[PDB]
RNA sequence: CUUGUCUGACACG
DNA sequence: CGTGTCAGACAAG
């Protein structure tokens, strides 16, 4: 029942800093040392040190001095990270794994966060049907920054025959796009509904 | 500063079989103690990773004794045996020995599957968008295997390898099949001044392209 | 559960 | 040299 929620997405400009947190839940929080690692997106993985909850004493990774920073704060239970001078480098997903022993290897993750690193501004999506020329729809997502979007079929039903692709980058903008699978005896009477909630600049509905 | 390669980068595997990735060591991994703080990470699609061997053999709570791990000194081992569909993702090995710590480059386990052909749809631009300037046609090709095929773009018979965007997914954990998402984003004026669109896919599955096209 | 320990980390003196 | 906190392991009573 050990969980580590951290906090949501972020679009930080060239050359800022960020914090980041990690909530720990269901443990002594002071016993246990938090570990940080970073993982850009399609790539592998990578430890950047982790932080002596009980004295607040931090080890880092050479190539992270500089740049990150553990803190804590352990009344709340909530571990922090900051990263200062931002470059497109860091822009990635940064992991909050607890130490198992002696501070060296992890157990549990969290979710992660999701930092973007640029300086465009946020664009809201464009939602477009996609109708054909068993049948198959579609719902375009194009043009919006920063990642996330939540798109989903019928309030969250028709999860079976969808495919949710990932966003393409593109000229500081995004495109994403899914499609669903449906029995033919729908389209004509039944109506497929596609949503898209962009939680940084709006939300839309739009059926087909 | 320790590095850790994994002689699998890719391996496709039938339910029911098992499974060596194995992962050498750029310098000895042994501790002073003796012990050997190598460990074997799960990352599923769509989520963060997850601990399954924690010494060089020790499973983590949770694992069954299918996964086993062993050797010692600069060469290790993953047996992942009586594989299963929920074992998708790729496996990172990473050593809590010496001062920086480093994990491998991972390891994308594919589930082997019969051959399957996609499902290309096309969708003409929406109106909608046609009224904005913008016309993207999107092409789609689902639930096919293995991986390998190409996609084509063709505006009143000639190719255009322009200006398109392709999106893959994960292996479906209950299909096992891939899926791509092809699309032209053009121009209004561009759009119109054109009759034919296709979109081609070249795969194991087909001797011959499978080729959708419209004309508006 | 109790006793005798092993071990890694961090803080501190 | 030592001291404290923290955990994960142990053998034996």
């Amino acid at each position: 029942e050990v969980q580590l929620q951290q906090s949501g997405p972020e679009l930080v400009k060239p050359g800022a800093s960020v914090k980041m947190s990690c909530k720990a839940s269901g443990y002594t929080f002071t016993s246990y040392v938090m570990h940080w690692v970073k993982q850009k997106p399609g790539q592998g993985l990578e430890w950047i040190g982790f932080i002596n909850l009980y004295n607040d004493g931090t080890k880092y990774n050479e190539k992270f001095k500089g740049k990150a920073t553990l803190t804590s704060d352990k009344s709340s239970s909530t571990a922090y990270m900051e990263l200062s001078s931002l470059t497109s480098k860091d822009s990635a997903v940064y992991y909050c794994a607890r130490d198992y022993y002696g501070s060296r290897w992890f157990d549990y993750w969290g979710q992660g966060t999701t930092l973007t690193v640029s300086s465009a501004k946020t664009t809201a999506p464009s939602v477009y049907p996609l109708a054909p020329v068993s049948v198959t729809l579609g719902c375009l997502v194009k043009g919006y920054f920063p990642e996330p979007v939540t798109l989903t079929w019928n309030s969250g039903s028709l999860s079976s025959g969808v495919h949710t692709f990932p966003a393409v980058l593109q000229s500081d903008l995004y495109t994403l796009s899914s499609s669903v699978t449906v029995t033919s005896s729908t389209w004509p009477s039944q109506s497929i509904t596609c949503n898209v909630a962009h939680p940084a600049s709006s939300t839309k509905v739009d059926k087909k | 500063d320790v590095l850790m390669t994994q002689t699998p980068l890719s391996l496709p595997v039938s339910l029911g079989d098992q499974a060596s990735i194995s992962c050498r060591s750029s310098q000895s991994i042994v501790h002073s103690n003796g012990n050997t703080y190598l460990e074997w990470y799960l990352q599923k699609p769509g989520q963060s990773p997850k601990l399954l061997i924690y010494k060089v053999s020790n499973r983590f709570s949770g694992v069954p004794d299918r996964f086993s791990g062993s050797g010692s000194g600069t060469d290790f081992t993953l047996k992942i045996s009586r594989v299963e569909a929920e074992d998708l993702g790729v496996y990172y090995c990473f050593q809590g020995s010496h001062v920086p710590y480093t994990f491998g480059g991972g390891t994308k386990l594919e589930i082997k599957r019969a051959d399957a052909a996609p499902t290309v749809s096309i969708f003409p631009p929406s109106s909608e968008q046609l009224t904005s300037g913008g016309a993207s046609v999107v092409c789609f090709l689902n639930n096919f295997y293995p991986k390998d095929i190409n996609v084509k773009w063709k505006i009143d018979g000639s190719e255009v390898q322009n200006g398109v965007l392709n999106s893959w997914t994960d292996q479906d954990s209950k299909d096992s099949t891939y899926s791509m998402s092809s699309t032209l984003t053009l121009t209004k004026d561009e759009y119109e001044r054109h009759n034919s669109y296709t979109c081609e896919a070249t795969h194991k599955t087909s001797t011959s392209p499978i080729v959708k096209s419209f004309n508006r």
